[PDB]
Parts: C-alpha cells; structure tokens; sequence
C-alpha cells in the first residue's frame, strides 16, 4: 500500500488515540473529584 | 624492540634503510597485487619481469632552497629510461603496476620546513596558457627531469603550487594518499600505491597513472647562516609489474 | 542505534590520544571523549543523506538546445538554421553537475534522462502549436543527420524518443563504459604524438543526441528549447578528490584563468574573529 | 479497463524523485566491474580526512602563506590566531570539510582541529588551543580563552596536537551557512609560554592547521553550493 | 461504544461534586449526572473529527506569487521585473493557517505541498500558452538566483519541481527541524544584544522557494500566479495556547494595533438575553 | 501496459484529500523527538479546560 | 477508482521500449510453422562465418 | 515491484552500507590510536 | 502480467537461446578441428 | 560464466589448428589459444544485445 520509502511520503495515517485531558484539566497535585472539599 | 621510525625496505636487488621515517602508507588501504583471472580481459599470457624491473630506481635529486615551488613527476613516465623497466614500457602494448615511492630529504636539528608529498591519480594538468589550450606530450612526459614548478614555461602546465596544476586548492589535496616530510621529525616519506585505473591494463606511454608531487608547504630554513640548500631525492620502484602485448619497440 | 559519545570522566594517564603525528598521513579517529569529559548520547542518525547514491542521485540540468519550426532555406544547412541540433553528450557542460562528478576520479552509474521541451513564439503567430519533438541517440560511428528530414531519422537501430512540447520524456541508459568506470580525468593522450589533444576529451565518446521538430513547417517560426536533465542510478565511485576551487573555462579541460581570483577570502589579521 | 483516478502532481517533474523507467538500450550488457581501490560509499567517509586550513588568510598574504600560522619569539600570553567558527564560511570555507558541508543545510556533531609544528627540532613552545562556545565574544585575552574548552600543547617530540571540539549546542543542528542564532562560537590560540629558539636565533617558525570531521559528525539536508558560478 | 451518560436518580448526600474551588487551577470533570437526574445514553462518537491530525491536516493556501513571461529589460533586475520571484517560506503569511498553528506552542509535522499555477494575458496576446513553471527549493546558504536564466536553476543539488500551467505539483517535505519541533513563538533573540530582532523570525530559517517561467520570451507578456498550498502530516503538537483574538499585523510578530478593536461584542445589559 | 480508465475527478485538487506523494528530500533523517510536556491529541482535550466568560460585556 | 500518479515520460514514444498492446485482429490463428533450415538466433552466429576481405582495394 | 527487465530501468535502490573511512584516514601501515607515540 | 489474450499482444519475451554457429560454420560432412589435415 | 580464453602454454606438436582448407567451406572455430600463449579469462557477456529479437525488435 506504500509506494515510497521516505516516511514523509506516506499518507497521514491513521492511528487514533485515547484522550488524556488530565494534563490540562487535572495537573493539580494529589486531588480527586470525590465530592470532597477542594481545599481540605 | 622496534620503533616505527626505523624501517628497511627490500625490493628486488635493492634496499632502502631509514632511521627517521613516518609509518609508510598503503594507498587506499590496499596492497599492489597481480591482475586476477576475473579482472582480466586480455587473452595474452602476461609477463612478470619481477626482480629485473621491480627494484628501486633513483631519480636525479633536486635542490630545495628558499623560494622553491615544488616539483612533479609522472608515473610511469619518470622511469621510462630506467633500465629494464624503461625498456619494457616500449616493448609492450599494455601493462600494469603499483609503486613504492620514497622521498628523502636530510636535515639537521637546526633546520625547519616541511614538504608535502602527494600521489595524485589521473592528475589532468591545466595548461599555462589557460583558455582551451591543451598541454603537449612533451610537457607531460619530461621523464626523470620532472616538472619544476619553480621554472617558467609559457607552453607548459600552470605552475603556481597553490593550485595543484588543476584549479584545485592544495589545502584539500590531502584527500589523496600523502605524507609529509617535516624536517623536525621524519626525513623521509614512503607511499605504496596499487594500480589504479578503470581499465585492467593500459598503455605505458600514452598515459600516466600517478602524479607525484612534492611541495614545500613551509620553506626550508635554518636557525642561522645563509639560505640552506637541501637535495631531495626520489626513489621509486614498480611493485607488481605485469606486462602484455609484445611488439616492436615503440618510437615516440 | 549507536552512540555519538560515551560517558567519560577526568583522566590522568600515560595514554595521550591528543598527541600524534600528521606526518604519517594518518587521520586517526578521535572523539570528544578524548579531549573533554562527556555525557553518553545517541547519534540518532544513519548518514542516509550523505550516501554517494543520494548525492549524485538528484537530477540536474545537463544541456539546453534550441530547435525551430521554420521553412528550410536553400542557402543554409539544417544545422545553421536550427531545424536540427545535435548535442555531443558531455555532463561537464553545466558546471554544478560537473563539480559533483569531479569530486571522484572514477565514476560508474546508470543514467536516467529526462527531456523537457518548451515552445515560444516571439513572432506574430496566430496560434500555439504543441509540436512533436524527436530525440535520437547517435552512438559513435552512427550516421549524423544532414537534413531535418534526412533518412537517418528513421531510427532503424538508433534509440529514439518522441514526445510533445509541454510533455516530457524519461528513459534509462545503462553504464556505457567502455571501461569499468567513467573517467572524470585523464592524464594522457589518445596516442603517442606530440600534438595529440590532452585530457578526458580523449575518452568522452558517448556519442550525440539529435533533436528535431517532427512537425512540418507551419505558417510562422516556432522556437523550441529542449532541456536535458540527468540523474545517476546505482552509483559507485572511486578515489575521491578535492573539489575544484577555480572557475571552469572549457569542457573536458582543467584549465583556469592565467590570473585567477583566489577562492580564499581575506581578513585584516589572523587574530580577527 | 481498471478505473483509476489521477491526483495532483500527475505529470510533474520532480528532480528528487525516484521511479522506474524504460531502458533505451534493451538487453545491453555493461562492462564488468573490476576491483578499483578507493571506493567511496558515503561523503562522511571523506569528511573525516584532515585537510589544511587557510588560517592565515590575511590581506596581502599570498600563495601557500595562507596555510602557515606564524609563531614568534618572546611572545607570551599573546594571541597566535583566532576566528569565528563557521562551517560553510570563514577560514574553513575552502577546506574539504567546508566544501563538503557547503552542499548541506544543516550540520551537527563534533569537529577536529589539529596543528603540526614545523619549526626546528631544537625549538620548543607551549600553545593554548581554545574553543569558546556561543553566547560570548572574543576571547581577547588568554584569561578569557582559558575559561573555555582548551588544551595545552607541549610542542615536543610529537609534532601534532588534536583538539576535539565538542557539540556544545542546545540545538540539535546548526546551519552550515552563517547564522547568528546557531553560531558555533570561536576558536583561538594563545602562547601558553613562549616560542623558544636556540641562543642567538631569531626567526619566525610556523605551524600548519588541519581540520576534519569527528566520527559523530552529521550532515542533514542537501543543497547547492555558493562556491561555483557559470556564465 | 461508551456512555455519554449513566442513569442517575435523585440524591441526598454529603458528597457534593457541584462544589469545588477553581482556585486550584483544576477543572475536575463532572457530568450532567452530577447536577440532574439522567437517562443512560451512548456517545455514538469517536472524536475522529477533532483529532489534531484532522484539524491541521487540511490543505491551506500559504502563499501566492507572481511571475511573468516577459522580455528582460536591461535596466531592471529579474526580481524587479517579475521573471523570477523567490518566496521566503513562512506559513504565517495567510493568517487562517497561522491561527490554527499558533494554537500550539510547538508543532511537529511533515509537510505536503501542492503548487498550482494559473496564467493570464491582460494584453493583446493572440494565443494562450501552457507555460512550464519551475519551482526550486533553496535551503539556507544555497545560492539565490540573480537572473531568470541563471546557473543556479541547474538545480544540481536543490530539489526542483517542473509542472505546467493548469497542472499542479505535489510533494512531501519531511520535518526540517532543526529542533525537535517547530516553534510557533520565540520569547528571545538570536543572541545577547540590545538591538537584535525579537521573536520567531529568529528561528524561521526554512529557506526560500524560487519560481520561474521556464519558457523563453514569447511575443507578448504572460502573467502567471502560483499558489502554494500546505498540508501537514503526522502532526504532533505540544502546549496548547489560547488563540489570537486581535488582527495580525506582520509576519513573525505578535504585534497588534495601538488602539485595537475589542473582540468582545457588547450589549445593553448583563441581563439582556 | 495495463488498460486503465480515468474517472471524473482525475487531476482535481481537493484540499481535504489524503494521498501519498514523492518526497522532495530522499533519505532525509529528521531531528529526534524528545519528550516535550503538554502533548495534545484531540481538540476535545482542550475544550474541557475552564476559561473565563466575558459575561459583563455591557 | 484507484488513485494514481503520472510520471514524466507519460505518453512518450520510445522506439526501444517494450510493452503489451491490444491486438488489431482478435482470435487470429497464424499459419503453422514448418521446419525451415538455417534458423538464426544470434547475429554472433553469423559473425563467425568467413567472408572475403577486399584487401587489394587499390 | 519491478516492471522492466533491464537493470538500468530499476529504481535507485536502496541498500545502505556501513562506513569504512579507514581507507582514507588510516592507510598507514601497522598503526593504531593506542595513545602511543605516533612515530615510535 | 499478461493483459491480453492474443499471443500477438504479448511483450517481446524474453527467452534467450544458446548459440549454434555450426549450421553456418561447420556444415561440412564428417569433419572436426582435430589439428588434422583438412583434406585427408 | 564461461571462459573467453583458457590458459595455454607454448606448444610443439603435430596437431596444427592453424592450418586448414577453406575449400571445404568450413569455418572451423579456433581460438587465440591456438596461435598464441594466453591467460585464462571470462567472457562477462551473454550476447543478449546481438539476439535476433533485439536486432529486429
């Protein structure tokens, strides 16, 4: 299916990934939405 | 034990002994050897003169003085008058050989200066006239006399050593098999060169294979006294001489 | 992968990689780890870009010719008037390629050619014309056309290519020898004679390539330029050599100007940064 | 007839492409290849061979003078030489390494310099060879030079010193062409002690500079050189 | 498949997902099931459309140049008269693309270019001409053509592309670094000097692309516009950032008008629906 | 020579298409990728981050 | 419709090429070959046959 | 993958080789960078 | 590899043959280069 | 591959490949090894170029 040898010539495959929003939404050290007070 | 600076080279019925030498060079990492049965295209049984030709010959020494530009010899041309080797060049259609080249230049510890010895394959020369002017046979085949880069010649090759008679800077000539004679340490250079060509065997007279150049990168000088003058002696031997196609002596 | 550098700590020893003798002609390999302390690190590199194959494997313009569609004139040969235009093959014509090849003494490769034609009509032409262009390879010893419509163009045995202006032709040509490698330089003559030409021109017998506008004469002159590109394949080379520093003068010669410009730029002092 | 679709780029000519093509000479049998010494596979093999540096490219310096670095008498702490380190330019522009590198946009990996002392066997000297990483100017004084990467060279029995210039870079690749952002810093040499010649001897002695690539030397992207023109 | 929502009934508890502290900088995930009763239901969605790859993977016009077929004039450089037109590569020129890229601090990808040429003849031309267009990539440090027919166009080592007007060229260009990712922003200088230029222009050394009409001069002037499109492949990006709100002024700069128009539209009152 | 048939759309330029294409720089070796914090795979990862609402845009 | 790319040389006429091509005469049955003396496979077979040299071309 | 029979018609494959700089950097007979004196 | 059914449509394959110059160089009844006299 | 020539040394014999009679119409094959001493060497050649097929093809 590939006609060229350089990687650059390949099609824009094509592999999906799971999401990982925690990098941006939960960078906070040692917390969890337990329903527990955020600051205590 | 032994030191790299001390060496003896025996070849045929001749020897060279050195005490102040740099390790010799085998150009491109390969020794001279005979043509194999899968390289050959020549159906004629070849001749191998061995000792009768493969011995050291010495070319008339040249003087190295301040202002000298350096010298150039062509091989096999330089040896064309050298006894049997010489004669064999004219009695055969084609031949093949490597060389051992020794450049000798004695000095004391009060001298300084440095020669660059380079062996350049297929050194196609630029004409002194430039333009589209070719170099005449007579000026590419001086034999033993070599080409003195210090001597003007309006019909000869370009002489300015900055470019090695070909428009290419000397600084980069070290890409070629080369060795220096730094009077500070070694007083001789030794280079072994395998036969190099696109053709298994070739004419010994219409074509040179190697161009040996010796250039005083750093002018000769003494700590004191008048301008020094040191002879430079070049000794060359065929390694594996293989000849073919016997015919009436070529006349040129 | 391989390491570019291997961790090395301060040394105090008798072994001194930093001292040598260039007089030997050796360029013994040394690493940063021989002069300084170093961190271990990977190359992340194969050298693919620097392969000889990739270096000489890019197409380059070799030669440009001009041929025209024009009513033959009784007073001129069909070469004087560009109805037909026979290029003597030589990669040395357009010097960028020349240098890349001259960097080696002996070079062997198969060739790939690409031929592109473009027309123009500087005159009062009332319409364009997608002229058919013929290229014919003429090996040494083969007939050289005398007329734009000569019998030679039959190409009974000569390889030939037909393509239109605006289109291109592409084909491969195997290594043509005759030797085991092409010579970039030749320190010799065709034979043992004082007046014989010196240099690679002696060996350059690749023949010639003839170009023609196939179409019969139109009602106006059309000018066609044909550009020939060359790419080497399966490239091998031997005995590298220093690249030329000075401007080239003529094809097949190493000649240079009698009073050349020094390639090296100067500065006020050796101490100037 | 298989249905097909053409895409953009159809019938383009790309000089860097690689495709199969019809032979113009069917069944041709090439001349057999014989062993030829000096086969080259990679330009990097060549890049590792020492060539001379035209370091003394000063105004009014001619001939081979450019390849001779003068050393003289009773100089102490003085600068012998120095230059801004460029790969495709400066004093290295015309070196083998330089010319090879002029064919490439980017370059990474360590360089080697070496110097051959060609003066009298009875002479002696100690030189400081130093490299100053980017982010500084000069050096103008030995006291500055010594703060960089350096070696002290005992010009004794062995004539040659090798200085490996490390890849002191926060950038994976530098440009071959002059560039402020990726500049490689400076190279300099100072008299560690002084040149000493035999009593009553007064003369200039010289050394030769050489350059080559280190085994870790890398070149990334091919381009045309600026070192040739044509009319 | 996965659930968008999970059935949840009325709660009366001590756990309160609805209360938090944004002061922490966290944006802890909550669902409708935390605020209201809900029915169980499927996503029926993969997010494929929102992948970074699809977002930055659509072709966009990057730059437009104009070159002409015209008889050279002795009094003007071949850049003054558009016989040749060297584009300095920068994806920031046509700002829709710029924003999509600026949304990330560091971006890595291979490029795919598509080049389309269109001719026009505003003059009294008697016929059309499908001119051949050459594009040449000129890496930093490579020779910059001075003439439309200069030696540089030989493209001995420079990648080059030939295509006709009305046709298009397409090719891939691998990530060119030199760093491990392209910088969209650069909070710095080329070096430590008060007067040194500030910003990404410092790092943007992708070279330039030269365009030329290959054809010789016709009997009339032809104007060719060449549009360059870019599409990223195998795209990775790091450190997302807020998209620019204000109009861009100049390439490589984050500058904006001294008295900018507030991007936020206003209303009579906070209470207006 | 395999018989082929061209279809409508031949030689069209579609900005949303995805095809293979020749490399302009054969055997090029890209700079190694190092770990860089904050890698993004989907825009939806970003969409889930709180930002301020200019609510009082009066 | 399989995506394809045309390359330089498309639609060129090369006199030394070798490709398949449609027959103009479908299902034609050629005359049977009978034994004919003197079959030649290579020109080199011929080259080895002695011929006279017009040596006295004075 | 090959469509033609002449070798010349093949693509510019495609086989890398290890480097051997010793031909040009260490042609010198019987030496090694042992840290030992070059000339002794 | 063949796209057509008529033999005529096939490519100019492609099968080499050994040489047999004896048809033209040695048609002579009952001889051999034994170094023996040609006529005796 | 096949040999173009087979090593052959000086001969002194009764067999004489160098003498024949063209009157017979034969062109009996001879080699360089029949006239001169020779080195052994390979053809490195198939004759593909000279095939009738390539000639008239």
């Amino acid at each position: 299916i590939n006609y060229y040898k350089d990687a650059a010539s390949s099609s824009s495959a094509g592999q999906s990934f799971s999401m990982d929003p925690s990098k941006f939404t939960e960078p906070v050290k040692d917390i969890m939405l337990k329903g527990a007070p955020a600051l205590n | 034990g032994y030191s790299d600076r001390v060496e003896q080279i025996t070849l045929g019925n001749s020897t060279i002994t050195t005490q102040e030498a740099a390790n010799s060079i085998v150009a491109y990492g390969e020794w001279p050897s005979f043509l194999s049965d899968v390289d050959a295209s020549d159906v004629n049984k070849t001749t191998k003169p061995d000792t009768s030709a493969c011995r050291f010959y010495t070319l008339d020494s040249k003087m190295w003085t301040q202002g000298s530009k350096g010298w150039c010899w062509k091989l096999p041309d330089a040896l064309k008058d050298m006894g049997i080797f010489g004669q064999n060049m004219f009695f055969h259609s084609q031949g093949r050989t490597g060389y051992t080249i020794h450049v000798q230049c004695n000095a004391t510890k009060f001298h300084s200066g440095c020669l660059l010895v380079v062996v350049i394959p297929e050194h196609q020369l630029a004409s002194a006239e430039g333009g589209n002017v070719s170099v005449l046979y007579d000026k590419t085949h001086p034999g033993e006399k070599g080409i003195d880069l210090s001597e003007a010649d309006s019909t000869g090759p370009m002489k300015d050593p900055l470019y090695m008679m070909d428009g290419t800077l000397i600084g980069n000539s070290l890409i070629f098999p080369h060795q220096f004679i730094n009077l500070r340490t070694n007083n001789t250079a030794t280079i072994v060169v395998p036969y190099i060509n696109s053709v298994p065997m070739d004419s010994m007279t219409r074509h040179n294979n190697l161009s040996l150049m010796v250039i005083p990168i750093v002018d000769i000088t003494a700590t004191s006294g008048t301008t020094p003058s040191i002879p430079v002696t070049i000794t060359i031997a065929p390694m594996f001489l293989e000849l073919s196609g016997i015919r009436s002596k070529a006349v040129i | 992968q391989t390491l570019a550098s291997i961790k090395s700590d301060s040394k105090h020893t008798q072994k001194v990689p930093s001292l040598t003798a260039n007089e030997t002609g050796a360029t013994l390999p040394t690493t940063p780890s021989d002069s300084v302390e170093t961190r271990t690190t990977l190359m992340h590199y194969t050298g693919s870009e620097t392969t000889l194959e990739n270096f000489l494997g890019r197409a380059a313009c070799v030669h440009v010719v001009e041929i025209v569609n024009k009513r033959p004139t009784d007073t001129e040969e069909h070469r004087m008037q560009l109805l037909f235009n026979n290029w003597k093959i030589n990669l040395s014509s357009l010097v960028q390629l020349r240098r890349k090849l001259e960097m080696f003494t002996y070079v062997r490769f198969d060739s790939e050619y690409t031929i592109i034609a473009t027309s123009s009509q500087p005159n009062e032409a009332k319409f364009s014309s997608n002229l058919t262009i013929q290229a014919m390879f003429i090996p040494p010893g083969a007939p050289n056309p005398k007329k734009w419509d000569d019998y030679t163009w039959q190409s009974a045995t000569n390889p030939s290519v037909f393509f239109n202006v605006g289109k291109s032709a592409r084909f491969s040509v195997p290594y043509l020898g005759i030797a085991s490698a092409y010579n970039c330089f030749y320190d010799g003559y065709s034979h043992d004679n004082s007046t014989t030409p010196y240099g690679i021109n002696v060996l350059n017998h690749m023949g010639s390539m003839a170009f023609r506008v196939v179409n019969e004469h139109d009602n106006h002159t059309t000018h066609v330029k044909v550009r020939v590109y060359h790419r080497a394949k399966h490239i091998r080379a031997w005995v590298p050599r220093a690249p030329r520093a000075l401007e080239y003068l003529h094809i097949g010669r190493t000649n240079y100007k009698q009073s050349p410009q020094n390639p090296i730029k100067t500065r006020k002092t050796i101490s100037t940064y | 007839g298989l249905p097909t679709v053409l895409t953009p780029g159809s019938e383009q000519f790309l000089t860097t492409d690689d495709r199969q093509s019809p032979s113009a000479m069917p069944n041709y049998e090439p001349t057999p290849l014989i062993h030829i010494p000096g086969e080259v596979k990679n330009l990097l093999e060549i890049a590792q061979v020492d060539t001379l540096i035209p370091l003394n490219n000063t105004t009014n310096t001619t001939g081979l003078g450019m390849y001779r670095i003068p050393l003289v008498q009773n100089m102490q702490g003085e600068q012998v030489f120095g230059f801004r380190l460029y790969l495709g330019d400066g004093v290295l522009k015309t070196t083998l390494l330089g010319e090879l590198c002029q064919y490439f946009t980017h370059w990474a990996g360590s360089l080697r310099l070496s110097f051959m002392y060609t003066g009298p066997a009875l002479s002696s000297a100690k030189l400081l060879i130093a490299y100053t990483p980017p982010g500084a100017q000069g050096p103008t004084k030995r006291k500055e030079a010594m703060l960089g990467t350096h070696v002290v060279w005992d010009i004794g029995l062995q004539s040659t010193v090798v200085l490996n210039i490390p890849w002191t870079s926060g950038v994976q690749y530098r440009y071959t062409d002059p560039d402020t952002y990726t500049s490689a810093g400076f190279v300099s040499c100072w008299y560690q002690t002084s040149l000493v010649l035999p009593p009553q001897t007064q003369q200039t002695v010289y050394m030769l500079g050489f350059i080559s690539a280190c085994p870790d030397f890398k070149l990334r992207l091919m381009k045309d050189t600026q070192s040739i023109h044509q009319e």
